[PDB]
């Protein structure tokens, strides 16, 4: 009807109709603008806030108590309107026409009979609205009739977007009055939840359990920094919601990436096959046992498909009878009797059979981790599960198989590293902290400290750590420490200020983090650092929250915190430790311990006291002995196959071969490394040069063994 | 000791 | 038939023509979308991640799932289009006509008996589009809408983009779903490249040994570390 | 206030004394017009709650986390890191905002501001420093004026712990007499005199109160256990496992890992890498109920044991 009421939309109509019906209460927020409306001089609120915590939610939370009635009655029976600039700028075409637009909206604000408060979505897009070349801007006819009372006029503005656009112009500023939308602090969020939870259900069709509740705030809340509270707090049930009905209206996840695989890898069949037998026998014959394997897990899949199927519908059939009948019956309690035979056979068999229901379901869920089938309710793995795919934990590592890889850690962990199994059990034990939850937030996972002499494998233990934990060599984000010798060196860590070159990219070892939160961060030499480097480092033991260029916290919880540094080339005696160590003793007992009190005491020399404290736990290798050189020598022929896959020559050693290996190169003062430069100078140059010459046909398998009497070593190729 | 058996 | 064909190319065409025959889907990767493009209130993934590793690749992925049928049955019927930004730029004859443009593509959308979907090459564009001197932000022309779900829509684009330009605005950032692509861990690009044999031999005429794809993956994973790794891979074999 | 800070940190009842009496001038509104609320600058040793103090005034005052400023001093060690405070002068990239810290007070006027760790800067962050312990006239980018009055300015920072008088107050003060406590006074003047010639005496004259950090006695740090076993359920609400310790077995822990040079981060580690750990390994194998009730109690036969019902 009216000339304003085709532009943008009517937000009144909505609440009628029940699209905008509900909002959480935030009173105090909500009474500020009836005020504000309500003043004498200018009448127009700005909502200033964060962009996420619902600042039109507020407008939206406004409407609905105009029309139901919960405002004074001066501001009863006003309507309120939109203006999106896709209807408000097309009339902008001809010279002399958007002031046309701006003057019959102005001739109805003006009507105390039409009885209209505006609403406009983002004022600082308003200011640069219809600058014709003979024409003046939107804003700046608004400036002498927003002044006066007449026009009521609300509006939302982010913070970010309030300081840059409404600022430049001083004069528009004045005509508006800030009302704070603030942040909804969680325990008022976890409120909200609950007050959203009948919308979903109808939406979803979904029970949501209050266990998942939680879980969407203290998750989403303190684990994400960006995009404020309730867009972070809502937004994972709207995932969680939206995960379930994919895996209910379709098949679960499991049978349906197993469905994929096995007909790509019967593709793979059709390559290998048609081409000459070769190289590819070992492969094709690898993916024959790998199709039909997977094959056979399926029978097991389709079963539990169809139990947790049984489950399902066995609850549900309860849920549809005696759930209905439990409540309904609740009619004439008062003296057509409520309590008597018959009305409690049913009630009685509702907590026996629809709890035991409620048991094989959840320890189903602790069983089949993220991936459960046929479950109704939404559960805080499947809120962990969403928190883990967005965060970035790569798909199959140590959190998809929930509590069951944290305690094969340990044991995995030996193979790779054989030996100093004490402070791998401190390894093993941070992870515990972080597969269960159980852990110190705004507290970094595991900041340990490596100390030792050169080649004791002080990073081997990390190299191999994000092999392990996450099966990616790109999840070990290694800093060479070593490069920090100067002490301006340290904007490499933070970034540059701004001002200075290179502002638009952050700190390059801040920029990965954002990019891999679930990592295993390296230092690799702590020894070799500046002092000004570990002031900025400082603050990454202590919290998580260390600063950028642009101040945006980053999450250094669930990243563990591996620094190898040296700290020796004296002070680890030269008699005592190297050429003893293969004398098995206790007098290890109080040479090792004497030696590791002066290396805390001389992290307090050359590194800070709050080094020595924060440090969660500093682990010093022992110098290698013959029986761990022994398997250690032994793995790196493991690893020589690795290399010579793209050649098919298996290699394989005896254990008296190892020895004069060993015999040859033995230093513990160095310490694993002129093994493997006697094997890879000395062994290996036969590997390469009976290539060159034809000594070495391409399926050719050696086994290297000791004579033990001729004293050189054979070749042995079958 | 090249040996091919 | 409908008017956002004239600006934005339909992917959905491809399929049936058989311009991409068969994809190598990330089976983890593309549901992820499917479960963003059913939701109450944002309705908007975005694939953040890097230059190289197959952002258009998961969403060509989705149309031959869409449209041969093995997405919901919600989702089925659903119409994909590829924007082209350099069909954006021919509106604009001196002021107002990109709002002509943008109301009635806004409207198509809205209705639910269309079923068609957007796909933003790059949404490090589209904050640049209709800002004349009167111009009034093509992108933020989108921010009263994407709250709702009233537009479905994809985006993909590097992160280095995503960090320059897309948090810059903080307020448009948050209505899209970082979707994170991850370079494809060498044994699955084996997998990949063992699915790619039989376009590249008929194109070429050429027989690939499968003992030159494990070489074509190897030598491209550490030698080469820039340039992340699906580029490599597939560039050295071809 | 004052029984609300000892409640929450068993701290020096002298800073207390000092910082909540500087909150009773908010309150009546007779305060320093253009002079912040309670200037502070806390000294002592490492390990020992020089930031929870002002932590917990987010938790008390304003009852919000994020309203605490975590200004963390030790990213200003390069000269050149004043242009994260004002911001960048016009000309240059960034000057769209007004810098790091003044856009943070504009958002929130009512913050306690925290300087984790003073020492470790450069000389010249010092030099802007001093407008803002002086007045609250600090000028932005595009010469907004600020206003840090109604804001309480906490600095910390690690000087002393050298001069401290090591061991002899360390190792030997197990007990509070009025014979160990002569030796305080005048380690707090020779601090203060440690303070004029690396901390510009300047900054002195502007400081409201210098309060010093005691380090922790094992009566002192026996408080601090059972608030952190009182914290331990707040990781353990989503959870349900009530975790009940005795004190017993609160003194095996004290016992076992009492370092009064760390200020006793070894005890909290203790608590983090053993009874945590056997907490969290315990939970994997299915011996944990989401409901449990779990009282640690020490058996005197050099083994602790945990008892737990249903
Ligand atoms: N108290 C609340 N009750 C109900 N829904 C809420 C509440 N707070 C936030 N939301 C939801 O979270 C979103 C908040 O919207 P806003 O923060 O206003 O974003 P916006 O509407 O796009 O305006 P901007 O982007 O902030 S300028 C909406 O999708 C709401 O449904
Ligand atoms: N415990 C171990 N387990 C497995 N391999 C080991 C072990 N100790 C040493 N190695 C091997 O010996 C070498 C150890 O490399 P690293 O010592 O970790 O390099 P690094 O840590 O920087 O050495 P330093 O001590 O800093 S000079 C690698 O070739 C490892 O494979
Ligand atoms: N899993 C896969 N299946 C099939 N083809 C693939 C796969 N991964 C990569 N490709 C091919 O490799 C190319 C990589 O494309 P993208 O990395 O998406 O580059 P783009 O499509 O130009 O988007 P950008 O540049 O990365 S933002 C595509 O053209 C695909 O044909
Ligand atoms: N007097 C105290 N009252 C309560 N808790 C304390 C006290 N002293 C230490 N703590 C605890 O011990 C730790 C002290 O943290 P803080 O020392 O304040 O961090 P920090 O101040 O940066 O440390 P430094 O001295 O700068 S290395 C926290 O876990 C506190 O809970």
């Amino acid at each position: 009807t009216l000339y304003i009421e085709q532009f943008g939309s009517n937000m009144n109509e909505k609440v009628r109709n029940g699209k905008l019906q509900g909002i959480y209460g935030r009173d105090e927020e909500i009474r500020a603008i009836i005020e504000s409306l309500l003043r004498y001089n200018k009448n127009s609120p700005v909502l200033v806030g964060n962009p996420g915590t619902g600042k039109t939610t507020i407008v939206e939370g406004l409407v609905y108590r105009i029309e139901k009635g919960d405002v004074p009655k001066e501001l009863q029976g006003y309507t309120v309107i939109s203006l999106n600039f896709r209807k408000f700028t097309s009339g902008t075409s001809y010279r002399g026409e958007f002031e046309t637009r701006m003057k019959n909206i102005i001739k109805e604000l003006k009507n105390k009979k039409n009885k209209i408060i505006l609403f406009v979505d983002e004022i600082h897009l308003l200011l640069g609205a219809g600058k014709a070349e003979g024409g003046t801007d939107a804003a700046n006819l608004l400036k002498p009739v927003l002044s006066k009372g007449e026009i009521k006029l609300i509006g939302a503005t982010t913070i970010a977007e309030y300081r840059k656009f409404i600022e430049s112009c001083s004069a528009f500023e004045r005509r508006f009055e800030k009302i704070l939308v603030e942040p909804p602090s969680v325990d008022m969020t976890v409120k909200i939840l609950r007050s959203l939870k009948s919308k979903y259900e109808n939406f979803y069709g979904i029970n949501i359990t209050d266990k998942a509740l939680v879980a969407a705030a203290k998750i989403s809340d303190r684990f994400i920094k960006d995009r404020y509270l309730p867009d972070k707090a809502i937004d994972l049930l709207n995932k969680a919601c939206s995960f379930l009905q994919v895996q209910l209206s379709g098949k679960p996840r499991i049978i349906d990436v197993t469905e994929r695989d096995i007909e790509r890898l019967s593709y793979e069949i059709s390559t290998l096959e048609k081409d000459v037998d070769k190289v590819s026998k070992k492969k094709y014959n690898k993916l024959i046992k790998e199709f039909e394997e997977k094959k056979e897990q399926l029978k097991k899949y389709y079963e539990e498909y169809v139990i947790t199927g049984e489950r399902l519908k066995r609850k549900k059939e309860i849920e549809k009878k005696l759930n209905d009948l439990k409540e309904l019956t609740q009619n004439y309690v008062y003296s057509n009797k409520e309590p008597p035979i018959e009305l409690q056979n049913s009630l009685k068999e509702a907590q026996q059979k629809y709890l035991e229901l409620y048991k094989e379901t959840v320890a189903y869920v602790e069983a089949k981790t993220h991936n459960a089938m046929n479950v109704d309710a939404v559960y805080q793995e499947h809120v962990s599960y969403i928190y883990l795919r967005d965060s970035g934990m790569p798909l199959g590592s140590l959190s998809f198989e929930s509590s069951k890889g944290a305690l094969k850690l340990y044991n995995s962990l030996s193979k790779s590293i054989i030996g100093n199994e004490d402070i791998i059990k401190s390894l093993s034990d941070a992870v515990v902290k972080a597969a269960t939850g159980m852990k110190d937030p705004e507290k970094p996972i595991g900041t340990f400290l490596f100390l030792g002499p050169t080649g004791v494998g002080k990073t081997e233990l990390a190299k191999t750590l994000a092999i392990e934990l996450f099966n990616s060599k790109d999840n070990l984000i290694r800093v060479n420490m070593s490069e920090f010798t100067e002490a301006h060196s340290v904007s490499k860590i933070t970034g540059s200020p701004p001002g200075y070159v290179g502002f638009s990219d952050s700190g390059q070892l801040t920029e990965a983090v954002r990019e891999k939160p679930h990592s295993v961060v390296l230092f690799d030499e702590l020894e070799k650092a500046h002092a000004d480097v570990f002031k900025v480092l400082l603050q990454i033991l202590g919290d998580g929250y260390i600063n950028d260029n642009h101040r945006r916290n980053i999450d250094f919880s669930n990243t563990i915190i591996i620094m190898t540094s040296n700290l020796g080339a004296e002070l680890f005696k030269k008699k005592l430790f190297f050429d003893a160590d293969n004398s098995g003793t206790p007098e290890y007992k109080r040479v090792m311990e004497d030696v590791r009190l002066s290396l805390i005491k001389k992290c307090k020399k050359v590194f800070k006291p709050e080094f020595v404290n924060r440090i969660d736990k500093i682990g010093v290798f022992e110098p290698l002995n013959k029986k761990n050189l022994h398997k250690i020598v032994a793995l790196r022929f493991k690893k020589l196959e690795k290399r010579l896959e793209e050649k098919n020559i298996q290699v394989s050693v005896s254990e008296k071969a190892i020895d004069y290996i060993i015999d040859q190169s033995y230093d513990p003062e160095l310490g694993a490394r002129p093994t493997l430069i006697f094997i890879e100078s000395v062994i290996m140059t036969k590997f390469a040069i009976m290539y060159l010459k034809k000594e070495l046909v391409d399926d050719m398998d050696v086994f290297v063994d000791y004579n033990s009497k001729a004293k050189n070593l054979v070749i042995n190729l079958s | 000791d090249v040996d091919s058996s």
